[PDB]
């Protein structure tokens, strides 16, 4: 029945959220190690036309 | 370090002015978020200690628990960032106007460098 | 359900704690002889004779036939030796000195 | 191209499957025992014609199809070696366990596990297969430790039985004896050779010292029941008949003596280790026969008899004639 | 678990070495060169200290 | 990495808010989901490592730990449901509660890209640990157990910290990339001398080194079924993990620091293997199997050759998961039984023969049977002991020998034989202990497929 | 559960420290110890010798 | 196949005799190999050439990558930590690559041993020398540097080997 | 098993230590009460303090 098995099975969403929140977590957390991107002495590369950053 | 005799010093301020130089800690700060767990986990041990249903007694106790704690993280945070940003300051002044005591190392090249070399076997 | 005087306690000297330790491991007085009182921890624990556990009587009807044991007799300190996978001292038809004589 | 590489992996493939249906219906029915045995001889009539090409061209040949794991300079890879030696013992070896689970159909009718004592024999075939075709020295111990866990599950197949669990650790006890020259064998010649491959330790081992061979020959004297470890296999027969018959008379306890044949051509260079086999093996001949002179167990008088055939074998590796001692096997 | 751990990409570069391996030895020995060369680092990079012992 | 830790620390409010009837099907379904989750970490590269971020990075040997640390859980609460069905649904949470905390800390642990991080959360693995063993344990010797295994520990890694803090003032960093770039060789000091003893000592007495294994014994065999198998599978890991790490700094002076360990630990491999033979108790003779391949494991450390560190590691896995699986086996028998004891109930193959097969197959792993992972750690490390001297290969294969000897011996008394007559309690084995011992071996046979991923860095 | 006892829980409340049991610690407990170490110092020692001359013949000892 | 080159794998022209029959017996051999052929290899070859067709209605392609060249450690300062990065995943790749060029010659020994059947010890001497003159270098390059291994402590090797060498050099030439 | 492992090994570091402590603390902690004693040993440190550390 909706609305009711929720008050017995919202358990089971809990590890997957916290799967989602901890990858976003570890994306926010590669964002502040940018500080060598394409810059690196040996995958130094010229950018595509169409390609802003080397990797995200 | 020993920054009590630092000259300049108000005895009794928890965040002088040039403090406000520097940039506060934004409000989505772990730090901040630790400050209100640790209030979220205060007000649990008090509903459980007055033997009331644990999750859900007091939610305005609670939530008074939680914004209490934040407060006073925040306002801490502020302060210890300050505190390491004057020994940070400190520091590179002194190095700055003792040149003779910090001389600049003669940069050297791993090829002309002897290291001793010990074999295991 | 075992109570504390059950269990194994310190060498005795007088011969009443001597009887006394007898009666608890289900034994006569005079056929209780506990190991000497050497630096190492027997204890109260009778020295039962090294006989081994293979030439018990093999037709008698023991409570565990395979280890040729009976339910509640003192066990041997060292049962663990002889359980008739292991050594045994079942003697042998010719003696052991020359035995060892024709052997080597 | 070319049938002998197919057809020599498939007997080792054939002898497989009723393993994998072991756990299918016709395991729980009275018609297991008649398919493993059509099975052994489907399996025998297969490897018989690797045999006949042998004979009629000198086919030799080496496969290595799964690469397993590279360790820095070092490869293994699951490589089986299909020379005469191979190649002639196969027939012989699937010939007798035919006969055998024959003879056990019918030995063993009253056996309530007789499914499983068939699942055993197959398994200790297919172990025996592993260590026969094995090219590394790898290959060779994982044959190695298979067979003695068989006969070690097979001496004590009656489980009631104290003198069977006896026996079974007994022969476990001298195998791991013997594993331990195996095993330095195996150390030294990765550390030297820089390979557990046969064809590398040939090339790079012109004169071979002491320590890898006076290993080799401590296994060999293990698993072959020399006169230092042999009263387990006289022991062994606390096991069904067709179990001593197949395993521990012609089949499993020359294993030691074909690891010899197998590492002649380090075997020549060397004197002294030459020396102490031929000696071990006039030794433990003459004990064992001396032995069975006098028995009254026929088992036991037949057993005497394999001892003293493995040592005669021995002596042949002594004076230098491998290929005859093949021949006698 | 196992099939995504069995069909794991070659991040360990096992083909890729096996293929430069194969390039050097084929120019080594197209060219005479002696295949491995005792030295890891070109001695000229390299500055020793002079003893005068 | 916080796509591991994240969903660890949501397993707790998970238990707290779940049903009185429903908490270990939750916990085991997304414990195992959690495990599923942490299987990629298998995928790394020759270079350096999976440096995740400033405070968490991954490689090659911390993989295959925190894949075993993972998939552990789920075994550990399908062995803790049967003893735990009397007690009250706040005890229960909590017990799930203290076995979650233990595999967060463990988590945290291995990877610790800074060395005090390290040290803190090896410290802190301990308290759940200590209230596991102290608190849900049968026996009335528990609590000495407690107090052996928090002190043995304790005394032993508190100059570890005094070390660490050192080598941070002197060297100026403890992040294990700059500690490993710019390593210097150690003078022969007396200084350097017990610099390095604080830094060896901590994790030698963990594993533990002969002499000092006094507290294993006690810890496992009062502790319930989850303590032991959590004990003899991970935790025993983390002196052998640690050792591999901080051996990097101390060289050239364990060349010859090493002996006196080297020594204990290839005469104590005997004499374990050897006190293995002469037991009354099934749970303190796989105990000291522990003991002795943990020991073979500290000579493997000890070498520091390659061919070393890849037998090292093989053998860490390969026995966390024979021993998770013989403590298994012991209590489902103990549980029948309820004496704990070898030769009480005998002849057991003839009333449970799954539990005889499944028992075998134990054995046989234990054994280092080839082509099993045991056996390729096992010959790794002979072979590099033999390199480093031509004698090693006496101890190696008489300690090979008492192996097999114990081993069967253990089979025999239990499975074979005719069963004891006054007990009439043998209930066929239920579905949960086949499934429970099924995936404890499984994995094994998988992994002597794939070698490679449990080889080290070393590969 | 006597025999249990005995064997295992009550070992140390019933040891004293005498001539014979002191004696035979020491030797059981230190002799081998100094012994496997003599034994494996010197087989290293002469290695290492032999190493320093040169006169070993380590050909195709890659692996180690 | 040109799966694998030839040159990097050498095989020589396995000249094969021909068939004699001494006897008017028919050998069983050719009968069986006729039967095998007839019954085995063309329901292979016709599953394989279902296969392949199958394959070339879909045909993608995968490169080889190419790493850049890098400073040494030999050019690297004290305590520049990126340059002594660089340099050691440089100096790690090299380490695999020659490994696996030590495989390369093993296998080829191997080969040449077992096809050369009982006269190994003749017509293999090249390939032995080969293996010898590759091991003598690996093992001045990488041998005993032990399980923490590093560009410093190879670069360090080999400054002590050469001044080794110099010694004994200058040694000989004052004598 | 019994000599090494239960015996020796016990007497060494956990028994030896277990047994220093408990004489240690029954020392420590074995004060009647008095403060004649409390202030006699507050003199005699004070004398050392002043006699020796200067
Ligand atoms: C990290 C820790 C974090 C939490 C820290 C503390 C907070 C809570 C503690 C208060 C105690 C409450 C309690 O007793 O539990 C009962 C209560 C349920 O039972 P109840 O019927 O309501 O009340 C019964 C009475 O409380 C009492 O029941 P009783 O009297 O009938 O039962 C008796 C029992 C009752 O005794 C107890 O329950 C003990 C209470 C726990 C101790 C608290 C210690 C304080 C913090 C220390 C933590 C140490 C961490 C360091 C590691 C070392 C570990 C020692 O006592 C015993 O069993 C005797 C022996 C005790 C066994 C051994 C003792 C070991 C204790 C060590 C605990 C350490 C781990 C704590 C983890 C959380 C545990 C609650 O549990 C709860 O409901 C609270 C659990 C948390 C609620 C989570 C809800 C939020 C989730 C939804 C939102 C999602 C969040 C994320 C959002 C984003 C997503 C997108
Ligand atoms: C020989 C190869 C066979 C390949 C065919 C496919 C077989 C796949 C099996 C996978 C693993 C088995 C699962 C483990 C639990 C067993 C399940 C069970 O409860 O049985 C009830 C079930 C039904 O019986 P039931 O009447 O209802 O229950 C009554 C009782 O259970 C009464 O039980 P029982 O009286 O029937 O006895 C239980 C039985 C079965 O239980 C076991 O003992 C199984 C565990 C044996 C392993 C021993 C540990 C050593 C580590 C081996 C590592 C290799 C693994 C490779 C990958 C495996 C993938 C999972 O024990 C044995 O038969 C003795 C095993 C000792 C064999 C020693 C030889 C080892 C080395 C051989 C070479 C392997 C690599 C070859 C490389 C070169 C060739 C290309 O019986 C079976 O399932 C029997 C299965 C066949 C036995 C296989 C044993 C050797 C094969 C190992 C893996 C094959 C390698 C790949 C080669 C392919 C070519
Ligand atoms: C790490 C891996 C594993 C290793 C760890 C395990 C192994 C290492 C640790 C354990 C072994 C270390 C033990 C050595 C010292 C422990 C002795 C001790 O604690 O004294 C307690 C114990 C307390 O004395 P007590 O209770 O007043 O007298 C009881 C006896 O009835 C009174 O005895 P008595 O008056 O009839 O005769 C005593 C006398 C007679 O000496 C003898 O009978 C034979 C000669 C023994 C020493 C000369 C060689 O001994 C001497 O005068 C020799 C002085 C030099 O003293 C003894 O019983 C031992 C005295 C004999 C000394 C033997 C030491 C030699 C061992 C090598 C060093
Ligand atoms: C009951 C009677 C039997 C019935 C069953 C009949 C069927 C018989 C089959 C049984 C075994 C036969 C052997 C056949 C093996 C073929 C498969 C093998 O070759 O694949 C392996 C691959 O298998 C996996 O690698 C092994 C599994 C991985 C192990 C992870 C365990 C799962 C996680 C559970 C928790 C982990 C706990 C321990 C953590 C360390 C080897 O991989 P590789 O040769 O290179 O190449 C693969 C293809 N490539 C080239 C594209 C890469
Ligand atoms: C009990 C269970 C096991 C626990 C762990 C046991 C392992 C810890 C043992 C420590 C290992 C050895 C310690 C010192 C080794 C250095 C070598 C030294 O012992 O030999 C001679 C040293 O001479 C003497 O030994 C001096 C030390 C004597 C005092 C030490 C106590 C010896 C016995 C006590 C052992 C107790 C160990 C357990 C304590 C509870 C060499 O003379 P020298 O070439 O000039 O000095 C070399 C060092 N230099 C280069 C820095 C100068
Ligand atoms: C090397 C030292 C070997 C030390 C052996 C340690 C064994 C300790 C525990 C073993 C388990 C005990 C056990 O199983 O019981 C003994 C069991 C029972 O005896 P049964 O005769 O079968 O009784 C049948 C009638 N009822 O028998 C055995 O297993 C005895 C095994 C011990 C063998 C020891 C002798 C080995 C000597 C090796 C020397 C030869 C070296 C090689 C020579 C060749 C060199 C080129
Ligand atoms: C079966 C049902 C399906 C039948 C149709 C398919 C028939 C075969 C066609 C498949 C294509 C061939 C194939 O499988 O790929 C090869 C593939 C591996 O790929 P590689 O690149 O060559 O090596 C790994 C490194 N990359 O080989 C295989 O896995 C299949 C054959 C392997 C042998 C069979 C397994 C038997 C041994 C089990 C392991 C025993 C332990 C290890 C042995 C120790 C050896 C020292
Ligand atoms: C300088 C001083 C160094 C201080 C080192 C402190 C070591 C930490 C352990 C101290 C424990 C001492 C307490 C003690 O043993 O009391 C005796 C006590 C009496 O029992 P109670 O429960 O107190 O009374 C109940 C009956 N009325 O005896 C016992 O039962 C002992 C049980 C626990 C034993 C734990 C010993 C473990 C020590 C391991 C070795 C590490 C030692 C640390 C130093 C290392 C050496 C450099
Ligand atoms: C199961 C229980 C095991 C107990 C293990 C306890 C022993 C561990 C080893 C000793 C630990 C203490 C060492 C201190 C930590 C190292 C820090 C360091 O390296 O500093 C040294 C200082 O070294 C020390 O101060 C060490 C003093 C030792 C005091 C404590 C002694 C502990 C017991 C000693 C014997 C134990 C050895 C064997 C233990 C075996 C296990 C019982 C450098 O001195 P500097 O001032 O920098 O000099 C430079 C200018 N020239």
């Amino acid at each position: 029945n909706v609305l009711q098995i929720v008050r017995d099975h919202w358990v089971h969403i809990l590890v997957p959220v916290g799967f989602v929140f901890g990858c976003y977590l570890d994306r926010r957390s590669d964002e502040k190690l940018t500080a060598f991107r394409n810059k690196s002495l040996l995958f130094k590369r010229e950018l595509r036309p169409n390609e802003e950053v080397t990797w995200k | 370090t020993m920054m009590s005799g630092r000259p300049g010093r108000v005895p009794l301020q928890f965040l002088p002015n040039e403090a406000r130089s520097l940039p506060p800690p934004k409000l989505t700060d772990p730090r901040l978020v630790y400050m209100g767990f640790l209030g979220y986990c205060s007000g649990l041990i008090d509903n459980a200690i007055r033997r009331r249903p644990v999750v859900s007694a007091g939610l305005h106790r609670q939530l008074l628990y939680v914004t209490s704690f934040v407060f006073f993280g925040y306002y801490l945070l502020k302060r210890q960032d300050y505190m390491y940003a004057l020994r940070d300051h400190d520091m590179f002044a002194y190095v700055k106007s003792h040149p003779e005591d910090f001389p600049e190392k003669d940069k050297k090249t791993y090829g002309e460098i002897l290291e001793e070399f010990h074999p295991v076997r | 359900h075992v109570t504390k005087d059950m269990f194994p306690g310190p060498y005795p000297k007088t011969p009443e704690e001597r009887a006394a330790a007898a009666k608890k491991y289900n034994m006569r007085v005079e056929d209780y002889e506990p190991y000497p009182d050497d630096g190492m921890g027997y204890g109260d624990y009778p020295k039962l004779p090294d006989r081994s556990q293979q030439e018990r009587d093999p037709w008698y009807d023991w409570d565990h036939p395979d280890l040729r044991l009976n339910w509640g007799e003192p066990i041997h300190w060292d049962l663990d030796m002889y359980i008739r996978n292991r050594v045994d001292t079942s003697p042998t038809p010719v003696s052991w000195n020359t035995m060892c004589k024709h052997l080597f | 191209m070319n049938p002998f590489a197919s057809l020599t992996l498939t007997t080792l493939t054939i002898l497989t499957i009723p393993i994998m249906m072991s756990n299918s219906n016709i395991y729980k029915t009275n018609l297991y025992p008649n398919y493993v045995k059509t099975t052994v001889s489907y399996a025998f009539t297969l490897s018989l014609v690797p045999l006949l090409m042998f004979m009629h061209t000198g086919q030799e040949m080496i496969i290595s199809n799964w690469h397993w794991m590279t360790l820095q300079t070092v490869e293994l890879s699951l490589s089986f070696k299909m020379d005469y030696f191979s190649v002639m013992f196969i027939p012989v070896a699937l010939f007798v366990t035919w006969s055998i689970m024959e003879f056990s159909m019918w030995y063993m009718h009253s056996d309530p596990f007789i499914n499983r004592f068939f699942k055993y024999l197959l398994l200790f075939l297919i172990t025996m297969m592993i260590l026969v075709t094995a090219n590394n020295l790898f290959q060779l111990f994982i044959g190695w430790e298979g067979v003695g866990i068989m006969s070690f599950l097979l001496i004590g197949w009656w489980h009631g039985r104290t003198d069977a669990n006896t026996a079974a650790l007994q022969a476990i006890l001298y195998n791991r004896i013997g594993d331990i020259g195996f095993v330095l064998s195996m150390a030294w010649f990765l550390t030297h050779s820089n390979a557990w491959d046969l064809q590398q330790i040939f090339m790079l081992n012109n004169e071979c010292p002491n320590m890898p061979l006076i290993g080799l020959l401590l296994a060999a004297a293990g698993k072959s029941a020399q006169f230092g470890l042999h009263p387990w296999l006289p022991s062994a027969m606390e096991g069904p008949t067709p179990v001593s018959a197949l395993l521990h008379s012609s089949t499993m306890v020359v294993a030691g003596v074909f690891l010899l044949i197998r590492f002649y051509p380090l075997m020549e260079t060397n004197k002294l280790v030459q020396t102490m086999t031929l000696c071990l093996g006039a030794i433990t001949t003459l004990f064992t026969a001396l032995c069975a002179i006098t028995q009254n167990d026929i088992k036991k008088i037949v057993a005497f008899s394999t001892s003293s055939q493995l040592g005669l074998m021995m002596v042949t590796i002594g004076i230098n004639q491998p290929h005859l001692a093949f021949l006698h096997i | 678990g196992s099939t995504f751990v069995a069909y794991l990409p070659d991040y360990r570069m096992q083909e890729w070495a096996r293929r430069e391996a194969e390039r050097l030895v084929k120019y080594r020995e197209a060219n005479g060169l002696p295949l491995m060369e005792s030295n890891c680092f070109d001695p000229n990079k390299i500055q020793l200290p002079e003893d005068e012992d | 990495m916080l796509k591991i830790i994240i969903p660890t620390t949501m397993l707790l409010p998970m238990t707290w808010m779940s049903k009185h009837n429903m908490i270990w099907i939750n916990a085991t379904v997304h414990s195992l989901l959690i495990s599923l989750i942490s299987l990629s970490l298998l995928n790394q590269l020759g270079e350096n490592s999976l440096n995740f971020s400033l405070t968490f990075f991954s490689d090659s040997l911390s993989a295959p730990l925190l894949v075993l640390t993972t998939w552990l859980l789920p075994l550990m609460l399908m062995a803790s449901q049967s003893h735990l069905s009397k007690e009250t649904t706040t005890r229960k949470k909590l017990y799930i509660t203290m076995l979650i905390l233990l595999q967060l800390f463990l988590i945290m642990t291995f990877t610790a890209t800074e060395l005090i991080l390290f040290y803190i959360l090896f410290e802190a693995t301990l308290v759940p640990t200590l209230i596991i063993i102290t608190r849900w344990g049968n026996q009335t010797e528990r609590l000495n157990a407690g107090l052996y295994f928090l002190f043995y520990t304790l005394a032993g890694s508190l100059p570890l910290l005094v070390a660490l803090v050192y080598i941070q003032n002197t060297t100026g960093s403890l992040n294990f990339l700059i500690i490993h770039y710019w390593s210097h060789p150690l003078s022969n000091s007396w200084s350097n001398i017990f610099m390095w003893l604080a830094c060896i000592m901590a994790f030698m007495v963990k594993m533990p080194l002969y002499g000092l294994h006094l507290w294993l014994p006690k810890a496992h065999v009062e502790a319930p079924i989850a303590g032991s198998m959590v004990l003899a599978a991970v935790l025993l890991k983390l002196g052998g993990y640690g050792m591999m790490r901080i051996t990097t700094i101390l060289n050239p002076l364990t060349n010859y620091m090493a002996y006196p360990f080297l020594m204990l630990s290839m005469w104590g491999m005997i004499m374990t293997s050897s006190i293995c033979l002469r037991q009354t108790d099934l749970k303190s003779l796989i105990a000291y199997s522990s003991v002795s391949h943990m020991a073979l494991v500290i000579v493997a450390i000890m070498i520091q050759t390659p061919w070393s560190f890849m037998g090292a590691t093989a053998l860490m896995i390969a026995h966390g998961l024979t021993s998770s699986m013989l403590f298994c086996l012991a209590n489902t028998n103990y549980e029948r039984v309820h004496s704990r004891t070898m030769i009480l109930a005998r002849g057991l193959q003839t009333l449970l023969p799954l539990m005889a097969t499944w028992w075998l197959v134990a054995s046989l792993t234990n054994l280092a049977l080839p082509p099993s992972i045991n056996l390729i750690g096992e010959l790794f490390i002979i072979t590099a002991s033999f390199s480093w001297s031509n004698i090693t290969i006496i101890l190696m294969g008489m300690n090979m020998m008492i192996t097999a000897l114990y081993s069967l011996y253990m089979l025999i008394t239990t499975q074979r034989g005719k069963y004891t007559h006054h007990i009439n309690n043998i209930k066929p084995s239920f579905t949960r202990e086949n499934a429970l011992m099924a995936l404890h071996i499984l994995p094994l046979l998988l992994l002597t497929l794939n070698p490679k991923m449990i080889l080290g860095p070393l590969y | 559960i006597r025999w249990t006892y005995a064997r295992s829980a009550n070992i140390y409340p019933n040891f004293r420290p005498t001539p014979k049991t002191s004696l035979l610690g020491a030797l059981f407990g230190i002799g081998p110890l100094f012994f496997w170490y003599y034994v494996f110092k010197t087989d290293r020692d002469k290695k290492e010798k032999l190493i320093q001359e040169g006169k070993l013949d380590q050909t195709f000892n890659i692996s180690y | 196949p040109d799966s694998w080159d030839k040159d990097v794998y050498p095989e020589p022209p396995r000249r094969t005799p021909a068939p004699a029959p001494q006897t008017s017996l028919p050998n069983p051999v050719t009968y069986l190999t006729k039967i095998f052929d007839l019954l085995v290899d063309r329901p292979v070859t016709l599953a394989r050439e279902f296969i392949e067709q199958q394959h070339a209605k879909n045909r993608y392609y995968y490169y080889h990558r190419e790493f850049r060249r890098v400073p040494d450690i030999t050019e690297c300062e004290e305590k520049d930590i990126l340059c002594m990065f660089e340099a050691e995943m440089q100096w790690r790749r090299d380490y695999k690559v020659d490994q696996e060029i030590v495989n390369i010659i093993q296998e080829r020994l191997k080969a040449c041993q077992q096809r050369e059947g009982e006269s190994y010890r003749q017509n293999c001497a090249k390939e032995l020398e080969q293996f010898t003159q590759v091991s003598k270098a690996f093992q001045d390059r990488y041998s005993d540097l032990g399980a923490h291994y590093s560009a410093r402590k190879c670069l360090a090797k080999q400054k002590q080997r050469m001044l080794a060498e110099r010694k004994a050099a200058k040694e000989a030439a004052a004598a | 098993s019994s000599l090494l492992d239960l015996i020796w090994l016990e007497t060494i570091l956990p028994k030896t230590t277990s047994f220093i402590q408990m004489k240690m603390s029954i020392m420590v902690s074995n004060q009647k009460g008095l403060i004649k004693l409390y202030f006699l040993s507050f003199l005699i440190t004070i004398m050392i303090s002043m006699t020796l550390f200067n």
